[PDB]
RNA sequence: AGUUGAGAAGCUUGCUGGAGGUAUCAGAAGUGCGAAUGCUGACAUGAGUAACGACAAUGGGUGUGAAAAACACCCACGCCGAAAGACCAAGGGUUCCUGCGCAACGUUAAUCGACGCAGGGUUAGUCGGUUCCUAAGGCGAGGCUGAAAAGCGUAGUCGAU
RNA sequence: AACCCACUCCCGUUGAAAAGGUAGGGGAUGACUUGUGGAUCGGAGUGAAAGGCUAAUCAAGCUCGGAGAUAGCUGGUUCUC
RNA sequence: GGAGUCGGCAAACAGACUUUGAUCCGGAGAUCUCUGAAUGGGGGAACCCACCUAGGAUAACCUAGGUAUCUUGUACUGAAUCCAUAGGUGCAAGAGGCGAACCAGGGGAACUGAAACAUCUAAGUACCCUGAGGAAAAGAAAUCAACCGAGAUUCCCUUAGUAGUGGCGAGCGAACGGGGAUUAGCCCUUAAGCUUCAUUGAUUUUAGCGGAACGCUCUGGAAAGUGCGGCCAUAGUGGGUGAUAGCCCCGUACGCGAAAGGAUCUUUGAAGUGAAAUCGAGUAGGACGGAGCACGAGAAACUUUGUCUGAACAUGGGGGGACCAUCCUCCAAGGCUAAAUACUACUGACUGACCGAUAGUGAACCAGUACCGUGAGGGAAAGGCGAAAAGAACCCCGGAG
């Protein structure tokens, strides 16, 4: 999820993009603790997409 | 750029395998290369029953210094040096002897 | 036999603590002197 | 402190010398008293801590001129 | 609490023999929770995220273990534990 | 090891070692140790000698194990019992429990351990704090005092035993 | 008796202990003993007064500076002819 | 820029990233928990408890802003007391803390030397405290000279260990006059200069790019070494590559470079400041007690001031080492001013008749650490396999040691 397409969205659209990412991060942590997390690279990937949405959100001001 | 890239045809100068022709497989940090088919060793691997299993005697290539190989000029069949031709808009690598680009 | 060191965590902090040193300007000289030498603890 | 409030005199240091010419440190202090000065414009008494030399200056220049200087350098008189 | 706070308080299930025994005979589920979470926000997050009825939450702080190594003395992170009691009959699945 | 000078010393070689050395004549010195109850490290003598920390006390059987006086269980015997039994506070900080271990630690051995590795374990409206109140005392807006730093103190607000 | 103390003997003196132990001893409702918190300190404090005590240190604590104080005094001072 | 990458001790197992340009390097942004000047109130630093405004939820809150103290200016309000003052609230602007040294001030020892010791010395040193700056301070003659003249301040070399001073002991110690570094003055009938903006050009700094010329032979595990012949040079005693390399690699001489920040010098426009209003009065001079002048009361001039006094107005006043006369030379009690000078905690480059692990920093290594002490504080030991882990598969004794 590059920033260029994030800037193509509205403020209301970006908040639900943000909110749906936090749900995905929760599922990965729940799945990590139980033990059925095969792809461990997904944990850090979702963190930087959350940081990317918050950056573009702040740029909107 | 760097004069020796991955998957280049080279020839070995200096060392036990001086004169052998190979192809670059891996470029390491602190200017070392792994060239296919040269500088072979045998590592004796202890197969500990714990932590799964292992092997016996494995075969692999040991890295050698980057300045111990030379680009191979497949027109004169000799080793050569490379310079960087002035970029029209693109950097290219040329043979010093004949000024042809390397391919 | 009673020995000289009788521990007490409350009395230790009120005499040698960080806020006790910061109260007076002579205590603040101690802290800057320990920062200059590179002490890891700096206070007890 | 022991500082005159119109001239700025403060304590200064020096020596006592005996007959055998031994020296010990000493201080010289200004001769300062409390005095209420009548201010004609405001119809009130202003109380200052001044040296006897400061009262000589007030007599020469008046209290209005001196009080202006004290306000000029911001002194809580 | 805002909608971002619900996703950050629960860290995951706690797996142990004590935790397993409580899930069967008492309908009591052990979770790892954020170290600044409180009983009230733990209760709401479980209800929202798992869609169940929770009756009571008890919480305890756990000190990290200190391990001596060749290069000094290091210690592990402190964490917080929650015992979560559900309604008489219902389960907490994922 | 041999050999050469009056001496400090020089030279030539066998073995070891595996990458540096410096003829000659000049220049410059952190330039030469046996002592300083010298300083640092290593190792002797004493000597396989003293000691092994309350004179409550131990004896068999069985098991495990490479190995049992010391570990576990059983049958007996001894000791404390206004403690050598339980519980709060202070102080300590994982020493608590369970698997796997025995090099070092344990004044002996150790299969055992407050020892090593890895997991687990502490659940409060009523218990103890926090929150409310103040004592001795501390700090202290303004203030008064003082070469400066600062001292004392009012309103106030901290401080449990 | 507990508790506070420390009169005698012996042991111990490289100690179980840088001041103890066993056996005897004194006070034990008071000028008592004790927990927690607080105040006073270096020519200064405190002292029912021994120049005692102020972190195993006291006829002037410890620490860092002046500082490599000064030492007509001890000790040592390294290859050859 | 141009192909590898997910930092190190410190390896393995995994999961991935990508020439549609990754990792990496530089400029500008965003986020930036708690403590700490710590600043909403407390507190045993990294903790506890709040209030107000706006917005959002319905339960037991969320989000974003505010709330220390002092100084300066401003608005309102207002005691004894009529007036108006002290005081009380609200706004703005500033400060506060840290830092090795250098600078200007306030306070200020002793050991020691004098072969004892008081005056004296050490020394206005150590130390403590307060302010400022990139430098600071001082600076434009009420100055020296000597009847000839010089021309603000600061720093260096001499005069000279001289004249002086000194229980005339131990010791302290100038000036005049010369040679240099730097070059500069301008105002109170309102100036040079300096700040902050806005503009005119140039130069640098924060990253990078290109960068010449070697083959054969012997020994050897391995040539850069032997022998033989070449080539490059504004690049020839650099580093390291399996032993000693101008021509193998990275470099070097020499040439190019910057979307965007920083800084310096430069034009010309504004605002401010300089600034004290009008040439200087409780001032010059004097008496007593001290300090400073190399000068310790000495024939002791000159500066300064704790106490007490106290002028003249250019036909007037200061100085020329007691004091008088005559001459000479300056115009104090109001300001601003660069350069030459001091220092380096910090950053880069280069260099060394410096050290090479008991040396050099206490510290080559996870060091102000371990350890010691209640604390302030004190304070260690400890580097090297090999070119390359190729770091010893497998068998046997032994407790699966
Ligand atoms: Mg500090
Ligand atoms: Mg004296
Ligand atoms: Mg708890
Ligand atoms: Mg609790
Ligand atoms: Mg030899
Ligand atoms: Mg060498
Ligand atoms: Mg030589
Ligand atoms: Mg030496
Ligand atoms: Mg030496
Ligand atoms: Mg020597
Ligand atoms: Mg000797
Ligand atoms: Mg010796
Ligand atoms: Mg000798
Ligand atoms: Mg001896
Ligand atoms: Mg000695
Ligand atoms: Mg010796
Ligand atoms: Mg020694
Ligand atoms: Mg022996
Ligand atoms: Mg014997
Ligand atoms: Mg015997
Ligand atoms: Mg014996
Ligand atoms: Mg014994
Ligand atoms: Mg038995
Ligand atoms: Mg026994
Ligand atoms: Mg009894
Ligand atoms: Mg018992
Ligand atoms: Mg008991
Ligand atoms: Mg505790
Ligand atoms: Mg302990
Ligand atoms: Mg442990
Ligand atoms: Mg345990
Ligand atoms: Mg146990
Ligand atoms: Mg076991
Ligand atoms: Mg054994
Ligand atoms: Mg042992
Ligand atoms: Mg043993
Ligand atoms: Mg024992
Ligand atoms: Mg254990
Ligand atoms: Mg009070
Ligand atoms: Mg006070
Ligand atoms: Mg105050
Ligand atoms: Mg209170
Ligand atoms: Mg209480
Ligand atoms: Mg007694
Ligand atoms: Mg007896
Ligand atoms: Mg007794
Ligand atoms: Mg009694
Ligand atoms: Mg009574
Ligand atoms: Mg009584
Ligand atoms: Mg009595
Ligand atoms: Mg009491
Ligand atoms: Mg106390
Ligand atoms: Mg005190
Ligand atoms: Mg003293
Ligand atoms: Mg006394
Ligand atoms: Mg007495
Ligand atoms: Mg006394
Ligand atoms: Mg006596
Ligand atoms: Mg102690
Ligand atoms: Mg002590
Ligand atoms: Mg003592
Ligand atoms: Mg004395
Ligand atoms: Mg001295
Ligand atoms: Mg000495
Ligand atoms: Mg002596
Ligand atoms: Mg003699
Ligand atoms: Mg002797
Ligand atoms: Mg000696
Ligand atoms: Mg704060
Ligand atoms: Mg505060
Ligand atoms: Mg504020
Ligand atoms: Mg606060
Ligand atoms: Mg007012
Ligand atoms: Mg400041
Ligand atoms: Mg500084
Ligand atoms: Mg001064
Ligand atoms: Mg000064
Ligand atoms: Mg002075
Ligand atoms: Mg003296
Ligand atoms: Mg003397
Ligand atoms: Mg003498
Ligand atoms: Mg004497
Ligand atoms: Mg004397
Ligand atoms: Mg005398
Ligand atoms: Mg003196
Ligand atoms: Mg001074
Ligand atoms: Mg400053
Ligand atoms: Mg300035
Ligand atoms: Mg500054
Ligand atoms: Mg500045
Ligand atoms: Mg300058
Ligand atoms: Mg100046
Ligand atoms: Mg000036
Ligand atoms: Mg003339
Ligand atoms: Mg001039
Ligand atoms: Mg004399
Ligand atoms: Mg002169
Ligand atoms: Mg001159
Ligand atoms: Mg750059
Ligand atoms: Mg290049
Ligand atoms: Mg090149
Ligand atoms: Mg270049
Ligand atoms: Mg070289
Ligand atoms: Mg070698
Ligand atoms: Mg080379
Ligand atoms: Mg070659
Ligand atoms: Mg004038
Ligand atoms: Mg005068
Ligand atoms: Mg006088
Ligand atoms: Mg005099
Ligand atoms: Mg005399
Ligand atoms: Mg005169
Ligand atoms: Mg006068
Ligand atoms: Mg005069
Ligand atoms: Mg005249
Ligand atoms: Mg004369
Ligand atoms: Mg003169
Ligand atoms: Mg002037
Ligand atoms: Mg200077
Ligand atoms: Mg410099
Ligand atoms: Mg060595
Ligand atoms: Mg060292
Ligand atoms: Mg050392
Ligand atoms: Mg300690
Ligand atoms: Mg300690």
């Amino acid at each position: 999820m590059k920033a260029n397409e994030l800037r193509e969205k509205s403020v209301e659209q970006l908040n639900e993009q943000l909110l749906g990412l936090l749900r995905d991060q929760f599922n990965l942590r729940m799945q990590k603790a139980t033990g059925q997390l095969g792809q461990s690279h997904l944990l850090s990937q979702v963190k930087r997409d959350i940081a990317r949405v918050k950056t573009v959100l702040n740029q909107q001001a | 750029m760097q004069k020796i890239r991955r998957d280049d045809e080279v020839i070995v100068i200096a060392g036990k395998d001086k004169g052998k022709r190979g192809k670059v497989l891996k470029v390491l940090a602190d200017d070392r290369l792994v060239v296919g088919g040269v500088n072979l060793i045998k590592r004796h691997t202890k197969p500990n029953p714990m932590l799964g299993q292992q092997g016996g005697i494995v075969e692999k290539e040991a890295p050698l210094h980057v300045s111990n190989v030379a680009i191979f000029n497949t027109e004169t069949s000799k080793a050569d040096r490379v310079g960087f031709k002035v970029e029209d808009g693109k950097k290219i690598r040329v043979f010093k002897s004949t000024q042809k680009p390397v391919q | 036999m009673k020995r000289t060191f009788q521990p007490s965590t409350l009395k230790r902090a009120r005499v040698h603590g960080f806020r006790a040193r910061m109260a007076t300007k002579n205590g603040r000289q101690v802290l800057s002197r320990r920062r200059a030498k590179g002490r890891k603890r700096l206070t007890v | 402190s022991r500082v005159c409030q119109v001239t700025g005199k403060g304590p200064v240091t020096g020596n006592n010398i005996s007959h055998a010419h031994n020296k010990t440190r000493r201080r010289f202090l200004p001769n300062l008293q409390h005095h209420r000065f009548w201010v004609e414009s405001e119809k009130r008494f202003v109380r200052l801590r001044v040296s006897a030399k400061g009262m000589r200056i007030i007599d020469k220049r008046g209290i209005e001129a001196v009080l202006a200087d004290l306000r000029a350098r911001g002194e809580k008189f | 609490m805002n909608q971002e706070r619900v996703f950050k308080v629960l860290l995951g299930p706690h797996i142990s023999e004590k935790a397993t025994g409580l899930a069967d005979g008492k309908s009591q589920f052990v979770f790892k929770v954020a170290t600044d979470a409180t009983k009230l926000e733990i209760k709401k997050a479980v209800e929202s995220l798992f869609s169940v009825k929770v009756q009571r939450v008890t919480t305890l702080n756990v000190k990290g273990k200190t391990k001596r190594t060749a290069r000094g003395l290091g210690k592990r992170n402190d964490w917080k534990k929650a015992y979560i009691a559900l309604q008489p009959g219902q389960d907490l699945d994922f």
